[PDB]
């Protein structure tokens, strides 16, 4: 379980890059801090939804 | 009514029955990730 | 079983605080959240002004010569007059306001009643002119919650105008639920309440008395029959 | 007649009047003759802003 | 959105600039284990660890909240490249 | 294995709806009949 | 206002109405949904979490004269209801050995000193002739729900983890009239109806949903 809290202070003020295929436009990747959760789905912002 | 709160929904809700299937696209079998790994022969590309 | 919350408290003034209780099981902020703001929002104790009378006038929707601000005005701030009673016996009074123009009249020139308090001095009530007589005699109350004007109907004399009533010191009760964790547990609460007051009573006051008032119907459940 | 937001809110969480309901509340010195929940949307956008005005 | 976003935005010309200024004193921060920082000890970005509140490891962060404070000076040809590195090096030993 | 309902599955209807499950929530959350019986599925409106 | 009177009204140890006016108007709500809350997610009960069968390896094989496979079994198990006559009970074993050809019920356990099945007539497996049926149990006493791959309860090593469901309470609905007092017409009447599934009492159920509440409200009392 220390590894899990590790993971966490390696994320910090890091951001990752995601894609929807197809990137008509350069909104199709957009940068996002990500926040550890439970399951195996990414959570998107809803405002986001449209650009992708 | 609103289990979180008790009070009622401020209109009526359509409530039913309804028939919902469960469909072979599942996360567990869709979600993938990788830090290194497998190269291509010629291009030296990851593969996919 | 969960360890025991910690109750955090940001009160800043006397008329807004935010009270943090984390870690909380899943649900329970929901499950506390929301009882506390439907005591806060009608339940808290409080003093309110419920009826208005001002020589000369007839109905609430005319005005004073030599007054800027007509009835309904007046009535309006009349109803942002916050008042403290000092004596837990004393009920109602009735404040009296003899005002000459052109001075700007102020919830200060109340004339003072003993065991009474007005906690904002510096409210504007109305602006006089040259000729301009306020001879204004307004009922104080002590209740609950949100009385409209024509439910009550309390008049004390003829011609006196029913004003509604907030009794409620709590202006206004936003509480926020976020998912926290203490561990390898991921689906805790954190319930974060935030409390606006008119100031007649401290936030955190405001919160022991609704959490005592539920407390206390929680142990209505004892005797059956 | 509501002399501020705050109680215009407030009689619409004891069932007074709803969100849709046209009344009248003072808000920025001005007699506004609106519904709370228009009152409300000017709320969410002031405190979003951190700026009334 | 990024903390004085709006602020960075305004000090540069060019906003992919902001980037390059931001990316190169990240690296100088890491270089010199952020003893070359300008930011005050009641200034450093922080990250809470279930151990205690700490340093935050991101120089990025720090790098964008050092430009905030208006410390840093950045431009072009200000310096030359090896006598920078070196007089660094120097002050700010690792 | 056996696989239950998670977040991320992909639940359907016969009349085209579909969409993947986002949110698993308590009993003591769900909407409730007013005697007391829980609804299973909240289907947006807006997709009709 | 004055003290409420309390009403309660019990068929049996699975139902019951409580009834409590009057009460200021808003009350229903206040009262009815946080116990409601707690009533459906935090009371302590039993349920099954480990169960071991001679002659099984996992949950996905068959019994020969059973015509049940093991998956249907076990959620046939899942809907055992196990009642612990003893407070400080909190785990027990339940064996069950039967031989075809019957129809395998819950009475078919053994007993056991401080432990009641309050649903004898659960239908388990069906027994052919030559088919046998031995197993071991597990009861256990938690509160929520908690799946199989979380505890992963295995008393044995074949023993086949159980996700269990411990809440005993099975349906809770609140019911608000309009009653009146005096010249006041606007009070409150707020009627509990609560469903369990035997082995807590209604009346349990609800007074330990107000103690819950009562300790939570013990927790704004120290400021930091
Ligand atoms: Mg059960």
């Amino acid at each position: 379980d220390e590894v899990w809290d590790a993971l966490e202070e390696v994320i910090h003020g890091k951001v990752v890059l995601l894609n929807r295929a197809p990137t008509l436009h350069r909104l199709g990747i957009q940068a996002f801090q990500p926040v550890l959760v439970e399951g195996q789905s990414i959570q998107l912002h809803p405002l986001v939804c449209e650009a992708f | 009514y609103d289990g979180r709160t008790g009070e009622p929904i401020e209109g009526p809700i359509v409530v039913g029955q309804m028939f919902i299937m469960k469909l072979y696209h599942m996360v567990e079998d869709k979600m993938h990730a990788r830090s290194t790994g497998p190269y291509s022969l010629i291009t030296q590309q990851p593969l996919g | 079983k969960l360890k025991a919350p910690v109750f955090t408290v940001r009160t800043q003034g006397r008329e807004y605080g935010e009270f943090v209780l984390e870690p909380l099981e899943r649900g329970f902020g929901v499950t506390l959240g929301n009882p506390l703001r439907r005591i806060l929002l009608s339940s808290i104790p409080g003093t309110a002004v419920t009826s208005v009378y001002i020589e000369d006038v007839l109905h609430e929707f005319s005005t004073i010569p030599g007054v800027k601000e007509d009835v309904v005005e007046i009535i309006l701030n009349l109803k942002e007059l916050v008042v403290r009673f000092l004596n837990p016996s004393l009920q109602t009074v009735t404040l009296l306001l003899k005002a000459e123009g052109p001075k700007e009249v102020k919830a200060r020139d109340f004339l003072p009643v003993a065991d009474v308090e007005i906690m904002n001095p510096d409210l504007h009530i109305a602006t006089l002119e040259e000729g301009g007589r306020l001879n204004m005699e307004v009922r104080v109350d002590r209740g609950v919650g949100y009385v409209p004007a024509e439910k009550h109907g309390i008049k004390d004399r003829i011609n006196a105008i029913p004003v509604d009533a907030v009794f409620s010191p709590v202006r206004r009760v936003a509480f926020q639920v976020e998912d926290t964790r203490l561990g390898q547990r991921t689906d805790l609460d954190k319930l974060t309440l935030r409390i606006w007051t008119d100031g007649s009573v401290t936030p955190l006051e405001a919160l022991n008395q609704a959490v005592e008032i539920l407390r206390e119907h929680l142990t209505y459940f004892s005797n059956p029959q | 007649v509501f002399a501020n937001p705050d109680e215009a809110l407030l009689a619409v969480a004891h069932g007074i009047v709803d969100l849709q309901d046209v009344v009248t509340v003072r808000y920025m010195g001005k007699r506004l003759e609106t519904s709370p929940g228009r009152i409300l949307f000017a709320r969410i956008v002031a405190e979003a802003v951190e700026d009334e005005k | 959105a990024e903390p004085g976003i709006d602020k960075l935005f305004g000090m540069v010309d060019s906003k992919y600039r902001l980037t390059v200024v931001v990316a190169k004193r990240a690296q100088q921060l890491l270089r010199h284990g952020f003893k070359n920082t300008v930011l005050e000890p009641e200034e450093r970005p922080k990250m809470q660890t279930l151990e205690g509140l700490f340093d935050d490891p991101n120089a990025v962060t720090w790098a964008m909240k050092e430009l905030l404070t208006g410390r840093l000076v950045f431009g072009e040809n200000l310096v030359p490249e090896d006598r920078l590195q070196k007089e660094m090096e120097r002050l700010y030993p690792v | 294995q056996k696989r239950k309902l998670q977040v991320g599955d992909k639940l359907a209807n016969r009349h085209g709806n579909k969409g993947v499950v986002a949110k698993i929530l308590p009993v003591e959350d769900m909407p409730h009949l007013p005697d007391g019986t829980p609804v299973d599925v909240i289907l947006n409106p807006l997709g009709v």
